[PDB]
RNA sequence: UAUCUGGUUGAUCCUGCCAGUAGUCAUAUGCUUGUCUCAAAGAUUAAGCCAUGCAUGUCUAAGUAUAAGCAAUUUAUACAGUGAAACUGCGAAUGGCUCAUUAAAUCAGUUAUCGUUUAUUUGAUAGUUCCUUUACUACAUGGUAUAACUGUGGUAAUUCUAGAGCUAAUACAUGCUUAAAAUCUCGACCCUUUGGAAGAGAUGUAUUUAUUAGAUAAAAAAUCAAUGUCUUCGGACUCUUUGAUGAUUCAUAAUAACUUUUCGAAUCGCAUGGCCUUGUGCUGGCGAUGGUUCAUUCAAAUUUCUGCCCUAUCAACUUUCGAUGGUAGGAUAGUGGCCUACCAUGGUUUCAACGGGUAACGGGGAAUAAGGGUUCGAUUCCGGAGAGGGAGCCUGAGAAACGGCUACCA
RNA sequence: GGACUUUUACUUUGAAAAAAUUAGAGUGUUCAAAGCAGGCGUAUUGCUCGAAUAUAUUAGCAUGGAAUAAUAGAAUAGGACG
RNA sequence: ACCCACUCGGCACCUUACGAGAAAUCAAAGUCUUUGGGUUCUGGGGGGAGUAUGGUCGCAAGGCUGAAACUUAAAGGAAUUG
RNA sequence: GAAUUUGGACAAACUUGGUCAUUUAGAGGAACUAAAAGUCGUAACAAGGUUUCCGUAGGUGAACCUGCGGAAGGAUCAUU
């Protein structure tokens, strides 16, 4: 959170193609784009007033949520604007009749309109290739 | 390429091979009806157990199931149009127990003999 | 990889055609076409196997250079031709016209038409977006492409086709109760007065499908195939008229007639 | 050649792959651009499907926009000034998308005139009923007004010369010009 | 088709294990061999090496023919019959063969492209381009080279080629001709102040950049800034116009420009018909080939989730120089550490990481099985890889191609 | 269309799991292995049935149940209806 | 402090087998072809051999971990008669 | 518009060191084996003529012998 000091990047940080014409003056000084992802998930009063602007966001950026629709327990927020998923699940193996734990991790990008520490339950979505390992982004979360 | 040529055997031998109780027994079928091997009997066999395993397959499944019906009838029929089952025995528990010979006797084999005009199985 | 391919072998084409599994390693690959590689008749299979008009492969190219065979009003002197759904194969010779539909075991079927209603097709409508210019269009399930539709006309519905124009003559909106046809999956070939369909936001749209003797199933909405209202259709079924009749009165109903 | 396929370096468990598929040619890359200044010279390249693509060196000018009033000339290219990517782009002058150069300005000063005629910096009927009604527009911005008197605009290069073979941009204004001039001041 | 039997003792109660027994699309070998049908076949060791000969070329009515080729003309004094050669256009990226490599890799089932290219089919789809565009102009169609061919040669030799002289195009390279109407800009002038003008230019598509529209759960009032189509200038005020997705910066449209400038037919066969001011006058069909964009089809690339044999006598690994993420950029047809600069210190692991072995290509499947299982799958189908080992690249839609080329190694 | 929505394991049913192969329906290779043929007429004109069905673990999708086994809530009430 | 009755926990003993076991025996070695309370460790003919090898601990003696090639129908847990 | 040439990325191939499996070496050294009849003794099986066995240590031609602690698989289920 705390708005990570939005303009410390060495290039300037905008939504693209969003122009805030200096020639007229009203409120919201800055022009803010947002778009509601769909599948019934709802666009959190953080990403509409936010100051941030994560090109990679589901609500403010050019990403796209389409495809599978997962859910998993977080293990790690040390990255930036990045976080690691556990996915447990049991694998039945057959000739003995009965179960196997069995855990996957999954790397999710995770936006400021979502305050996530260790242990939450977040649902995420797949997105296009965000990173080398990255494929998800997270879309709610459950927990506390 | 083309296609596999699918071929099937259709024989099986017994697994003991030195026993009186059944080498003499299949002696028995070779004898009065005319059969150069043991293989005419071990064929024979071989689909009368394929027979008794749809059979036994068949009672398994529950009364009035669609598949029972289907391929109880089936085989019911088929083998009273081949005649080794008669038309009383059609209840498809009678199927499982129907003879050895009962498919040996329906042969061209024994027909010529039994219609006359040959006095001999051999002949 | 390294391209496209150009072959088609035995054992790998649709099943429907029918194909023997002997005699020759390879079965004909459709061309590029209005329709896709599996769901097709291609020609060489329809004048030689379907119809035994031809009993060679240079026999069936021998009848389609003298311009006999035409499909939808074009000649399409083209061996392995891909003809699919509804598509009306005319022979202007022997005066007689066939239109491709699925029988009731989901295989194509010889349906001989009249030369009075062989001049038309059903599409179902896949896509409607803006050209250039800011001109509608729509696709059809056979590609293609007409200018200029009536606004009311949108996805999964099925347009009447004039077939010497390009213009459309009718068409029906996909609602509840409308007549639909069974192209694809498990039901293939079966016409089932659609009752009802669940919307599943974000992938595969259901619906369920009831026959006139009232046996329900589901399938797919992109295996369905409206063809009309309930009751009166808009095109001839063929024999059967997609009642998947079970196979335990399959042999009572054959054993009827011998 | 360059290859962009992920079979060469290590998964996310840190493991070395094995050595499959060797470099197919859907998969392959080509050198950048580096393109200077001055003495046009543009270089076509053939890519895949055809749709040969244009690789821009040593362009002069390029087709710069002004947002606030919707126009655009083509004008002349002084320099690169500031880069986010890498400072020896800027000390070796090259162009790349997203840099900050400065641009002559004088068709937007003649524009400027010829459209509303006030002043920078500091006769027939026609003329005065059109400016009379283009009013309340010569006040647009101070720190872009002074550097009109300069004869240097600023710009930023919003296409990618060595993709497209145009070296097309806007004029920065608004606030994001001051985070790029506080930027340019601190040293 | 849920079966066992012999072997430790003088005689014995008893998982032993050995042996016997049956099967094998499991091989090899020995002996023997009459008939019909059917049929695998240099996989295992050596993805070891190869003489030789074949295995990719191709034309119609409809691209180019003065063969100094063949026949007949009498349809023709330009050509139109057949047609070697060659130019051109496609194809040669299919098929076929093998299984060396390969262990979250391939592959299987199942997802996405709102993250991309797509020759060929199929349906649509360019009135706009004579550029200081009133002589610049051929628009009843314009320029060049060259093959084949003739002639002169070089070598032991190659599907080696040089020099001299012609000639064509659907070769290469230029290039105009077809309505309007409407909107924007500039703008002469009368000169009004309420203001209208003559006249000029631009407004297809293709590339790039910036900006705009692409709305929409409910209903009424206050005046300020100027009335805003028409006014009884009181103001009635509405008509205003908006598609799709679960979701978009989507389709599409609008403005300013940009482009070393894409496309917008100088092509071919057959039939030859109508109209008059009967001029080689104006209209005129059936096709073929080509062409921008869109959709379709044949595809391709990347990608979601879960699943793989044995080993800890492999317990920590990765990040030197990419290992994990962020920002920006280059590159790609595209997403993406794919690469670069900077920044943060991350990412995987006893739920078996990482490492090592495989006499491991993976599946559909095969053998044997009361039931549960065990073993095998080089190999007729699907996917992947390779052309002695690597690397690199031209052409092309499509190849890192090998019966394509270049280099090193053997 | 609207704001809320405790999350699971499990099980039923449905769609999907290429073809060949497996079991299996029908049917002249003379029987059979096979194959998907074929059969029927006044055989002058011709007519017609077929080329089924089933199995296909696990994972994903849709759907009903909610026993069994987990999971969370109102405890120095920042609890609910309003 | 003794006596009697009872009880909870403990070290044991006595009798019998409805039960188990291969017998010897066992109130646990029972509740196991009528085969499932939870959980840990170990074994797969006898030897070669607790050897070889590589790690690891130890000052050392050695401990822990731990094969293969090769060899071959040949000693007892238990009882019976001599 | 050929030869030639600058810098760069891809990078074959080669040299030098580190790390990964099969083959030479028997000049050697110390285990199993297989065995119709070898030699020296007689260690165990009976109270095997000193009960046996285990661990540890030492000694010895060889089995083995001894000390210490342990076991019963002993030769004692037993001295109110
Ligand atoms: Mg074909
Ligand atoms: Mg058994
Ligand atoms: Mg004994
Ligand atoms: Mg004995
Ligand atoms: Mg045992
Ligand atoms: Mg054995
Ligand atoms: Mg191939
Ligand atoms: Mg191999
Ligand atoms: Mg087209
Ligand atoms: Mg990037
Ligand atoms: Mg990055
Ligand atoms: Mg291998
Ligand atoms: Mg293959
Ligand atoms: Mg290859
Ligand atoms: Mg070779
Ligand atoms: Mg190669
Ligand atoms: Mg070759
Ligand atoms: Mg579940
Ligand atoms: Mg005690
Ligand atoms: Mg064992
Ligand atoms: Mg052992
Ligand atoms: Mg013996
Ligand atoms: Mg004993
Ligand atoms: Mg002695
Ligand atoms: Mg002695
Ligand atoms: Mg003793």
């Amino acid at each position: 959170s705390t708005e990570l000091t939005v303009q410390s990047e060495r290039a300037f940080q905008k939504q693209p193609h969003i122009f805030n014409n200096p020639k007229v003056k009203t409120s919201k000084r800055t022009k803010r784009w947002y778009k509601n992802a769909g599948l019934g998930f709802k666009t959190p009063k953080t990403a509409i007033e936010g100051s941030y602007i994560d090109k990679k966001c589901p609500f403010t950026g050019l990403v796209s949520i389409r495809g599978k629709i997962l859910t998993g327990t977080v293990v790690s927020t040390k990255m930036h604007r990045t976080i690691v998923i556990r996915r447990a699940y049991l694998h039945y193996i057959p000739k003995y009749n009965r179960y196997e734990k069995r855990h996957k991790n999954v790397p999710v990008h995770v936006s400021p309109a979502f305050r996530v520490q260790v242990g939450d339950i977040v649902t995420v979505g797949q997105c296009r290739p965000i990173s080398k390992t990255v494929r998800f982004n997270v879309v709610k979360v459950s927990a506390a | 390429p083309r296609a596999p040529r699918t071929y099937s055997k259709t024989y099986s031998t017994p697994k003991r091979p030195y026993e009186s109780s059944r080498l003499d027994a299949e002696l028995k079928l070779a004898g009065e009806f005319g059969l150069k091997n043991k293989k005419e009997i071990y064929r024979i066999s071989f689909q009368l157990s394929k027979i008794r395993r749809a059979a036994r397959d068949l009672l398994t499944r529950d009364e009035k199931d669609p598949k029972r019906l289907f391929e109880g009838n089936a085989l019911i029929r088929r083998l009273v149009r081949v005649g080794v089952l008669s038309e009383d025995k059609k209840k498809l528990d009678y199927v499982l127990a129907l003879k050895v010979e009962d498919f040996l006797e329906r042969r061209l084999q024994t027909q010529v003999y039994k219609l006359g005009l040959a006095k001999s199985v051999h002949h | 990889a390294r391209g496209p391919k150009k072959h088609l072998k035995r054992l790998a084409a649709p099943h429907h055609w029918l194909l023997d599994k002997l005699s020759g390693c390879y079965a004909p690959r459709p061309s590029a076409g209005p329709h896709k590689l599996r769901e097709s008749l291609p020609l060489i299979v329809f004048l030689r196997n379907r119809l035994k008009y031809a009993l060679n492969g240079r026999e069936v190219k021998a009848i389609l250079m003298q311009r006999h065979v035409k499909v939808d009003g074009k000649v399409r002197t083209d061996t392995t031709y891909p003809a699919g759904f509804m598509d009306v194969i005319t022979l202007d010779a022997t005066n007689e016209n066939f239109r491709l539909v699925y029988d009731v075991k989901g295989r194509f079927a010889v349906h001989r038409i009249t030369d009075e209603e062989a001049s038309y097709k059903l599409g179902k409508v896949k896509k409607v977006q803006l050209g250039k210019k800011g001109v509608p269009y729509v696709v059809t399930h056979d590609g293609r492409t007409i200018r200029y539709p009536d606004p009311n006309i949108k996805v999964n519905d099925t347009v009447k086709i004039d077939l010497a124009s390009g213009k459309i003559t009718d068409f029906i909106k996909f609602d509840a109760g409308k007549l639909v046809y069974v192209t694809g999956g498990r039901n293939l070939g079966r016409i089932g007065t659609i009752v009802h369909k669940e919307r599943h936001d974000g992938g595969f749209d259901l619906v369920h499908i009831k026959d006139s003797l009232d046996n329900t199933f589901v399938t797919r909405l992109n295996n369905v195939f409206v063809i009309g209202e309930q009751g009166k259709p808009y095109i001839s079924l063929p024999k059967g008229k997609g009642i998947k009749l079970s196979i335990a009165e399959e042999r009572d109903r054959r054993r009827a007639q011998q | 050649g360059i290859s962009r396929d992920s079979r060469h370096k290590r998964s996310a468990t840190g493991a070395k792959r094995a050595q499959f598929r060797k470099k197919r040619k859907f998969e392959l890359g080509r050198q950048p651009a580096n393109t200077k200044i001055g003495a046009k010279r543009i270089h076509s390249v053939r890519t895949r499907g055809g749709n040969k693509k244009y690789r821009a060196l040593r362009i002069e000018t390029g087709n710069f926009s002004w947002a606030s009033e919707g126009i655009s000339k083509k004008t002349r290219i002084a320099g690169v000034v500031y880069h986010p990517s890498n400072n020896e782009l800027v000390r070796t002058n090259t162009l790349t998308k997203a840099a900050i150069v400065q641009i002559d300005a004088t068709p937007f000063r003649q524009w400027f005139e010829a459209h509303y005629g006030q002043t920078l910096g500091k006769k027939s009927k026609n003329a005065e009923r059109k400016w009379a009604a283009r009013a309340a527009s010569a006040k647009i911005e101070s720190s872009v007004e002074s550097q009109f008197s300069a004869g240097r605009l600023y710009a930023c290069i919003s296409s990618r010369p060595g993709q497209s073979g145009r070296c097309d941009g806007y004029i920065l204004e608004g606030e994001e010009l001051a985070f790029y001039l506080r930027r340019l001041t601190a040293k």
